């Protein structure tokens, strides 16, 4: 779950971006 | 639990970074 | 506006909470 | 729910409805 | 409530026995 | 802890919501 | 509810500005 | 209640101060 | 000025997320 | 100026960046 | 960097309720 | 510089006006 991934690590403004929608 | 609250700025940065985008929790 | 961006940061919140296991979602 | 709840406050036996 | 409540979710029927 | 602070930000914001009228209080 | 929302920044200014004490509610 | 209060002007500082328990 | 505020604070949550490292002068005028 | 220039309209993360240094 | 990050967060929150006009550096 | 100075632990209203010109 990305409650498990974000977390986990930070994410640059580049990777958040990763769980958005 | 981190997750319960972590659960709740990710629910926020996603809500800023993610503007408008939304996400599933 | 900059006021409503600042009340959904606010409801992400309250369902996070009602439901539980059982969970929700936010659009 | 932004709205119902952005404009008057919502209950329980209310927000209970809204899991899932 | 932390108890029941930020280790462990709490339930409303159960936050509720925490209400006036 | 900036955590737990950060956690109870959040309950306040939580029971303001369950007990409604009859408030709560957070103490 | 800009009140019930001032009333949670307002729950977290009182929470940042007011701190462990709690608020009145 | 307070809600009515600071939730009107902005409180310098000072203001908000008043609904601490 | 409530509102110029409400703002300021989440302008700011934000010059943060965003200046990352270089960061940033704020004139509030 | 910044304020003058972000506070009744939202600036997105680019704007923000000038006022970088 | 999870946690710095939630916290530099919460930080120019908190300078922001604080310098207001004579703006600030760093 | 200000990061290195307020995430782990929480920093009061004074610190923060430093910072100001
Ligand atoms: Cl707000
Ligand atoms: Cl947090
Ligand atoms: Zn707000
Ligand atoms: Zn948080």
């Amino acid at each position: 779950g990305i409650v498990e991934q974000c977390c986990t690590s930070i994410c640059s403004l580049y990777q958040l971006e990763n769980y958005c929608n | 639990v981190n997750q319960h609250l972590c659960g709740s700025h990710l629910v926020e940065a996603l809500y800023l970074v993610c503007g408008e985008r939304g996400f599933y929790f």
